[PDB]
């Protein structure tokens, strides 16, 4: 369902990482499979060649935490007006306190020891249910 | 520009915001509405320094880039019990436990 | 504005805007003007209050959003509180 449209109409784009994370750009190819692209360090930019109707999303390269691009989930290159590039502003969302807490606990505790943490079992599952692109593609569909 | 504050006395902590251009006196009026004690019965502090009513929060070092939403700047508060002013006293928050072995 | 008092397990009284506290569904239920938290210490509940300010300042905003900071020492307890408070 969620896939790039094979338009073959070039669209120049600036991926602008305005977040403190290392960014993984993910292109949804013509069969809906996620293709990872090279990473962007925090505060950096890349001028890239894409196409009209192509689908992109953006994650933390280390943890796969979701990021926003122009205030939303998916970015789709549009028509270049006056020959100028389309800007893809990649930012942090306002994470819930719960999910932000989960991020920090995941960054400190290795996956083997989530069970050893003295917490209710549902939080143990919330920790193990770590951010994943395949899950959000089912959610977005 | 908004500045984000914790106004603190004893075991009391007010989370609020104010303009950088607003005065110390105007902050006492905010405290008055919340804690029902007028400005004349209040002393406001940055660390150990007593703040003058006429000065802006910006003049007293509360700027939008230091006094942030996620990490607000602390303003000390002391009341006058009838005759004289009490000493500035801010009870510290509780101590975190040791990091468990799994996090350590 | 209208304020509410959130009281930690160790007796610290945190006074925040009603709107800010109503971000938590649990707190809304507990209010429907003071709430006592028997399990949330002050070093956790202060951070909870700072999160309210952060969320209200940065929800629906073009200006670049900073990371909400959480020290390793308080992360586990803050997680438990966030799960209880649903925020
Ligand atoms: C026929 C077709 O459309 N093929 C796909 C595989 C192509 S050529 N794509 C898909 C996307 O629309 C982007 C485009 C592409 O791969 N462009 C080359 C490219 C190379 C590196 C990068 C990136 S992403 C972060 N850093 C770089 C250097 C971006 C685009």
């Amino acid at each position: 369902v969620l896939r790039s449209v094979n338009s073959r109409e070039p669209s120049q784009v600036i991926f602008c990482n305005r977040s403190p994370r290392v960014v993984l750009p993910v292109w949804l190819n013509f069969d809906g499979e996620p293709q990872p692209y090279p990473t962007l360090p925090p505060g950096t930019g890349r001028r890239i060649h894409s196409y009209r109707g192509h689908l992109w999303l953006f994650r933390d390269a280390g943890t796969h935490d979701g990021l926003l691009v122009n205030q939303t989930e998916l970015f789709v290159p549009s028509l270049n007006v006056d020959g100028q590039p389309i800007f893809a502003n990649i930012t942090l969302p306002v994470y819930t306190l719960k999910e932000r807490c989960l991020q920090v606990v995941r960054s400190l505790v290795k996956p083997e020891n989530y069970r050893r943490l003295d917490i209710v079992r549902s939080l143990y599952e919330d920790l193990e249910d770590h951010p994943n692109v395949q899950k959000d593609l089912e959610r977005l569909t | 520009m908004d500045v984000f504050l914790m106004i603190r006395r004893h075991k009391t902590t007010i989370f609020t915001d104010a303009k950088e251009s607003s005065t110390v006196f105007e902050l006492k009026r905010i405290v008055e509405g919340i804690l029902k004690r007028p400005p004349d019965e209040q002393r406001l502090y940055k660390d150990d320094q007593l703040l003058d009513d006429g000065k802006t929060l910006g003049e007293c070092g509360f700027t939008s880039q230091t006094a942030r939403p996620q990490a607000p700047a602390t303003v000390g508060l002391a009341f006058r019990a009838d005759d004289t002013f009490e000493a500035l006293c801010i009870e510290p928050f509780s101590s975190p436990p040791e990091l468990p072995d799994v996090m350590k | 504005m209208m304020y509410v008092k959130l009281i930690s397990s160790d007796g610290h009284e945190f006074i925040v805007k009603r709107e800010h506290a109503l971000t938590s569904g649990t707190i809304k239920a507990m209010l429907s003007n003071e709430v006592n938290f028997r399990e949330i210490p002050s070093h956790v509940l202060s951070k909870v209050c700072m999160y309210f300010t952060y969320k209200v300042r940065y929800t629906n905003s073009s200006t670049e959003i900073p990371e909400f900071p959480i020290a390793p020492e308080i992360a586990l307890e803050l997680l438990m509180a966030a799960n209880f408070l649903d925020c």
